[PDB]
């Protein structure tokens, strides 16, 4: 799972930005959101999102879905570490469980249930 | 710059 954010910036740059933003907004988690490769979905212009920690993963799904102008009826899947997260988790829990050493949570989205298909 | 969701 490649992220343009990581290709664009070294680890030290990312971690400095991750710790800064985690201190500036403690009630929020920083999330990189990019389209998965070979995905048949609209692209997201912006990839850096600050998401409230008590937001459910499902509500976060809805927010990204509206940013790419899809309806609830459109096939849309989200991936963290190549697995689809549980809907009822909070974004804080997902962040605490999956954030990388640069303090970011990385999410990819696709129209297929398997990342990269 | 960052986008603040909800």
């Amino acid at each position: 799972m490649k992220f343009q954010y990581k290709e664009d910036h070294p680890f030290e740059y990312r971690k400095k930005e991750g710790e800064k933003i985690r201190k500036k907004y403690p009630d929020r988690v920083p999330v990189i959101v990019e389209k998965a490769p070979k995905a048949r979905v609209p692209d997201l212009d912006k990839r850096k999102y600050l998401v409230p920690s008590d937001l459910t993963v499902g509500q976060f799904y809805f927010l990204i879905r509206k940013r790419i102008h899809l309806r609830p009826e459109d096939a849309l899947f989200f991936f963290v570490n190549n697995t689809i997260p549980p809907t009822s988790a909070t974004m804080g829990q997902l962040y605490e469980d999956n954030h990388e050493e640069d303090y970011f949570l990385y999410v990819a989205y696709s129209d297929e249930s398997v990342y990269g298909k | 710059s960052w986008i603040l969701l909800n």
